[PDB]
């Protein structure tokens, strides 16, 4: 799915 | 906090392989499992990941397709199957964990058209110091364990790796050097183990 | 969609280098950054997970850290031990998919240039009467780690039945290799002698058998 890259998108999220 | 792999796998082009990935204790649910690979003198290449906790997984496109990651009801307890194997996909094989943080040890996984075929031992026999080993030849899979005098000789002892034939099979040379006058009072021995083929050789070597 | 690192950065013991990452908007700009040490032979080893985080027992000299759609991994207080292949992998949103980039090799600068040792077995006597010959040429102790090997019946080149190993490290941090010559009996026995030619920085050893 979309939600589950979402997901993972903000786990690996570094600003 | 560490991973445990299932161990080395030989397989023909076109089969299938199924690696294992545990956590070696308890873990609080789960983030993700990573699957890594890298062949023989090139670089890291992403599988995939998983949740062990929901199941679901991302593949890349490179490897769509060709693989399954799956989970049981464990937190912590993922699988790779890899499918459609050819030449290029020797490698090893690691797991980590959901931040890269922490691998696996890594598992072989060597795509070859060869048979299991143990080794054939001869000596290198030496003529202050002389050269003395054993040829192990024509053998297959890797690996091969060379000692000398069942572990009580390990000063000048250089086993070298392995030679790939165009046969498809290994061969590899056991050296060591001692003193010239050793050679009247001391008895050499080269203990090969291959551990593929349940077969283990102890060959003397003796002077010219 | 691809992780760039230059190939290769080099000091002397003691100094610091830093080891580049480039990527795109969609990774290193905007996920975490992880760095990765392999040496050929072992698994590679965590260094950075986290864009900056030091796993525990890494040892602080390493560190790292980001600027837009660059990573960087500094070594300070160079030793032999850090030299291997260094790899930055990050999660890129538009793919989906962790992308590492090629990988950057560290050489320690300085170290003493040593000529390969060469040793050349003739076939066994075992061998031969199992109908088969081999030469064994071992070749230990170079540095810089690359050779070539080349062998010879009497005096000629001998196209057809040599197989060569890639160098490979050693405890001492110098570089080995093997060569083996497939041959019948009988050719072994015609020739007056065959040799095995190793060179190594333009220059060459050269080592002699014969079937007497």
């Amino acid at each position: 799915g979309i939600d589950f890259q979402d997901e993972l998108d903000e786990f690996f999220k570094n600003v | 906090v560490q991973l445990v792999q299932s161990g080395t796998e030989i397989k023909q082009p076109g089969a299938s392989v199924k690696l294992s990935c545990k956590a070696s204790g308890y873990t609080f649910s789960s983030d993700y499992i990573h699957w890594v690979r890298q062949a023989p003198g090139q670089g890291l290449e992403w599988i995939g990941l998983i949740s062990p906790q929901s199941g679901n997984k991302v593949y890349p496109q490179s490897f769509q397709g060709r693989v399954i990651m799956t989970t049981d009801t464990s937190t912590s307890t993922a699988f790779l199957d890899l499918h459609s194997l050819r030449s290029e996909d020797t490698a090893v094989y690691y797991c980590t964990r959901g931040r890269l943080d922490v691998w696996g040890p890594g598992v072989l996984v060597t795509v070859s058209s060869a048979s299991t075929k143990g080794p054939s031992v001869f000596p290198l026999a030496p003529s202050g110091t002389a050269a003395l080993g054993c040829l192990v030849k024509d053998y297959f899979p890797e690996p091969v364990t060379v000692s000398w005098n069942s572990g009580a000789l390990t000063s000048g002892v250089h086993t070298f790796p392995a030679v790939l034939q165009s046969s498809g099979l290994y061969s590899l040379s056991s050296v060591v050097t001692v003193p010239s006058s050793s050679l009247g009072t001391q008895t050499y021995i080269c203990n090969v183990n291959h551990k593929p083929s349940n077969t283990k050789v102890d060959k003397r070597v003796e002077p010219k | 969609s691809v992780l760039t690192q230059p190939p290769s950065v080099s000091a002397a013991p003691g100094q610091k280098v830093t080891i580049s990452c480039s990527g795109s908007s969609s990774n290193i700009a905007r996920s975490y950054v992880s760095w990765h040490h392999h040496v050929p032979g072992t698994a590679p080893k965590v260094l950075i997970y986290g864009t900056n985080n030091r796993p525990s027992g890494v040892s602080d000299r390493f560190s790292g850290s980001k600027s837009g759609t660059s990573a960087f991994l500094a070594i300070t207080g160079l030793q032999t031990g850090d030299e291997g292949d260094y790899y930055c992998g990050t999660w890129d949103t538009s793919l989906s998919a962790v992308l590492f980039g090629g990988g950057t090799r560290l050489t320690v600068l300085g170290q003493p240039k040593a000529a390969p040792s060469v040793t050349l077995f003739p076939p066994s006597s075992e061998e031969l009467q199992a109908n088969k010959a081999t030469l064994v040429c071992l070749i230990s102790d170079f540095y810089p780690g690359a050779v070539t090997v080349a062998w010879k019946a009497d005096s000629s080149p001998v196209k057809a039945g040599v197989e060569t190993t890639t160098p490979s490290k050693q405890s001492n941090n110098k570089y080995a290799a093997s060569s083996y010559l497939s041959l019948t009996p009988e050719q072994w026995k015609s020739h007056r002698s065959y040799s095995c030619q190793v060179t190594h920085e333009g220059s060459t050893v050269e080592k002699t058998v014969a079937p007497t």
